[PDB]
């Protein structure tokens, strides 16, 4: 076969501009409906936290400074608040095409963190084969912009959302929903202005007799200060003459709880959510198969999306920390693993009630969440670690 | 990168907008005044501006400056002697002396330039009521003023 | 790589308390805020049960390994723990007074304080309203600003960044140390709710009730003037009538009633709610509001889902900023341990069945040490260490030791 | 059915025209190997595989009820390829 | 001030042995309490205040001959008269060193 790729990829370089990425900004900073689902997003994709595994961890073992460690080990001591990180870079990557940042290092030489940087400030450029070589970065600075180029050699990037596989640059989610965002908007601005002139009903008197002498508007003034709303108590009554008539414009009736329904519809969909989590509800699909299914295709989303955000965050930012700050083997099997945000504990304990029997006592910490035995033959066999101790104790 | 430097043209240009808006109310609308007469103008005209504000019971705690009224004010022998000033800051560094940020009793000094000022020359613009300068009778050449006011 | 930050920031060239609006944070924006916590009513009942959600259960302190710190501080042992929790006796309500304040405000802020002899007393909150910070060209807080009414004008000063400490729940990305505060993000949509409750509230003075509209002569017929009618507004009068009044009167007095104009005033309130709850990311539910499907099943399993992982991404971001903000400084500074070591601080959930948890320690026991078990139930471990260290109850243990 | 027919379709074709190429020609072993590749049910209920076991667990290897349940196989193929559970093996090897 | 009037700022100044000798005969540089130093009076060009004065970085000391009178054979001389010695003699330039 060959080395470099022989098929082209239709795009250079030399999509979207800072105005483009400042817009994902306004839409994000500015609150409400479609920031909050944007949020919820978020957190269900990365906010139940994170575990970092190495396979074949123990054979790792090392002193690094004074004491052994393990390639896990110096990991977790590296990456010490890494739920926070992925958090923020998962959020990043799914409002802006990418999650960007630096390593850093101590005054030492030593690694400190990897540090994201604003990614409404920084536009990747890009080689015919479509790599990233530069990013070109844009800042607001006292009387107008600062604007650097800065080689791709020492930042990293994280996409979550591509035109394809090939796509080293990446897709905003925003910018791809901007008609239904913006669709969405406009139709709740209508609605609150509609409430306001249709919503509650108004006073309308009318003076005078029908084809009668004529009111004007030097007496109407004197009429209105009687009326007037502002000085109405709730049990004020009215006395007249036959030729005033106290209408009213009704509220006209209109559905704008079933616009909001509508509109809510259209955008949870967009973004991939259900209805549910825009506080709106729907007839059967509360229950049975029908919910199922939803609840399938948000936790199919959200491994995909996780699986994909793992690989490149233990590709472009763990690997290079392990090879240029670390004595471990950069090549070592790591894995980072982003927790399911919808498991239910009370199904996996009925599990391993019904099928504990066959699952190694490792196995059952590693489903219930815990820390596995002390001592590896306990942690290696399929009876419980409390039947092997009444045993132990009885014999 | 033309648009780089255009994008920098354009924002300095609105900015030296703001500038002249900034100034042109500044010197035209003060409502309080300290002549000088030809004489006596370093520091001695700089404490009787704050002396004719604080006689009006405000506080100002700034001072915009054109460049001749700064020339003058560092040939002061009040600043350019360090016998006389307490430190050879000013006779050594001129504007970036701290001594020139911290005096009279202002906290901040705002230098100028001199195009800046609305003399009514460019086209579009309409000029302010008076003449910024530091050259002949009846030029403005600083404002001593509150800040927040 | 490098040492130092290279990719830039959108500071207004420092000095600035610029934040994310592309603006100055100013004191008329703090005491905004402080306005709308302190003029009670809903906005300000809800902005509290977002805080008691969030730090209102209380907290746990844990350091890895800390049975190793055994060390005698005053002729007797501690460790890091123990001398923490003597250090922060009442921490569940710094935790809830700091984590409401960096809810409500950009930033919780305050300084460390000492006893006369110089040791730590504690870690001193202060009034975020009256604080402001300034950043520097790449965001990085250089000092505190501070001014507070006093005896019916300011005081003002300022104060280094190198000795207060400041906490920041949410931010405009991962290098904004000014943060953004929630009450000005959504400073609109708290308006728009205020502005159509007190439509709601005035259309009801107005619409709610029927009102009576007596009309006096007859049509085409005689007048009646002002001076006529203040006598018929003395009969019909609403103040004096009673329930069981009955009237007579020539057919020239008619009686009519302006009805109560219906209007769905219950879906407004709704609507309302709706738009604040959800701006204020609490769920629906909190505002005293329903909804029909939402209550049950997977729809209920979702948004609750969705309110302890919101919780949880605060309780974490406010846990390790006051672990080394404020924990690791006073270990540092004032303690015979040291303050690399591992600590936790971690803020229970406040929305935790223990009967689940005692379903889930039946069920699987067999399968935890009864270390583990005591910290799921919120329990003091076993004070021997073989039986917390062991995986069957120390009840079995204990009936078979018995046995011998 | 629609998905397991598309997973089929799938799987045999990037077994064949991917797969056993690069086995083929950068690889030591036998590319005529029965190499499958099979893709998860998305709607698979593990409370009604553990109901499953449960009712004829009696009838399945270790390994067969390993591979129903998704976990690695035991380690030691006497007690994969046996019926009876590996607990219940080690109860009785510790019977001894 | 007539550099900063065209809005640059400079940061250097070159200078004639004639200018150099009546500055350093200047009371605010000769008198030690008005220099907030005696340097200039003991140590003449190698004053610290002299390369570091009225916002100038620097002080770059020229020779009289350095400048072309056109007297020199190949040199075509330049427009003014490098001196401080008699009406309109150029004695100093005050300028911006990156400029
Ligand atoms: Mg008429
Ligand atoms: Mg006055
Ligand atoms: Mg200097
Ligand atoms: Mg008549
Ligand atoms: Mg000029
Ligand atoms: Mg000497």
């Amino acid at each position: 076969a060959s080395s470099t790729p022989q098929t082209n990829v239709d795009s250079m370089g030399g999509d979207l501009t800072f105005e483009d990425l400042r817009d994902i900004k306004d839409v994000r900073d500015s609150g409400g409906q479609v920031a909050q689902l944007m949020d919820y997003k978020a957190l269900l994709n990365f906010g139940e936290g994170c575990e970092i595994h190495v396979e074949g961890d123990d054979e790792t073992k090392q002193l690094v400074d004074g004491e052994p460690m393990t390639l896990s080990e110096w990991l977790e001591d590296a990456f010490p608040h890494l739920d926070l990180l992925v958090l923020d870079l998962g959020g990043d990557a799914l409002w802006y095409p990418y999650a960007v940042g630096e390593i850093q290092e101590t005054i030492t030489g030593e690694f400190k963190e990897a540090l994201p940087a604003e990614p409404w400030t920084l536009m990747p450029e890009s080689d015919a084969q479509g790599k990233v070589q530069a990013w070109h970065q844009r800042t607001k600075t006292h009387g107008g912009y600062q604007t650097q180029t800065l080689p791709a050699d020492d930042l990293w990037h994280i996409v979550i959302n591509k035109a394809s596989a090939r796509d080293e640059v990446g897709i905003s989610e925003v910018l791809r929903n901007k008609d239904e965002i913006q669709a969405f908007k406009q139709n709740e601005a209508a609605i609150n202005q509609a409430i306001e002139l249709h919503g509650f009903p108004q006073r309308h008197v009318k003076v005078g007799k029908e084809d009668g002498a004529p009111v004007r508007d030097n007496d109407l003034r004197r009429v209105r200060t009687i009326f007037d709303p502002r000085t109405t108590d709730a049990n004020t009554a009215y006395f007249t003459g036959q030729d005033v008539d106290v209408e009213t414009l009704e509220a006209h009736n209109f559905d704008y709880s079933a616009i909001h329904e509508m509109d809510m519809r259209n955008l949870t969909t967009a973004l991939g959510l259900p209805l549910e989590a825009g506080n709106v509800g729907a007839d059967g699909l509360g229950s049975g198969k029908p919910a199922e299914l939803r609840f399938a295709l948000l936790k199919l989303a959200i491994k995909a999306n996780q699986r994909s955000f793992s690989v490149q965050f233990v590709e472009r930012v763990m690997r290079p920390v392990v090879r240029d700050y670390s004595p471990f083997d950069h090549e070592a099997d790591i894995r980072l693993e982003i927790n399911d945000p919808l498991e239910d504990i009370g199904e996996v304990a009925d599990l391993i009630q019904q099928v504990g029997d066959y699952m190694t006592n490792e196995q059952v910490a590693e489903k219930l969440d815990l820390p596995a035995p002390e001592d590896d033959e306990v942690a290696d066999s399929y009876r419980s670690p409390a039947d092997m101790e009444k045993d132990e104790a009885g014999v | 990168d033309l648009i780089e430097r255009n994008i920098q043209r354009v924002g300095a240009s609105l900015e030296n907008g703001i500038n002249r808006v900034f100034l042109t109310e500044l010197v035209d609308n003060a409502q309080n005044n300290h002549d000088t007469a030809g004489s006596n103008q370093g520091y001695q005209a700089l404490n009787s501006a704050v002396g004719e504000v604080d006689k009006d019971d405000f506080r100002p705690d700034t001072y915009v400056t054109h460049p001749d009224y700064r020339t003058q004010l560092f040939n002061d022998t009040n600043l350019a002697y360090a016998n006389r000033a307490g430190t050879n800051e000013v006779l050594r560094n001129r504007e970036d002396a701290p001594i020139v940020g911290d005096i009279a009793g202002l906290d901040m000094h705002a230098a100028m330039s001199s195009a800046t000022y609305d003399d009514g020359t460019d086209i579009g613009w309409s000029g302010g009521s008076e003449t910024w300068g530091f050259s002949s009778d009846g030029d403005k050449g600083a404002v001593v003023y509150d800040r927040d006011n």
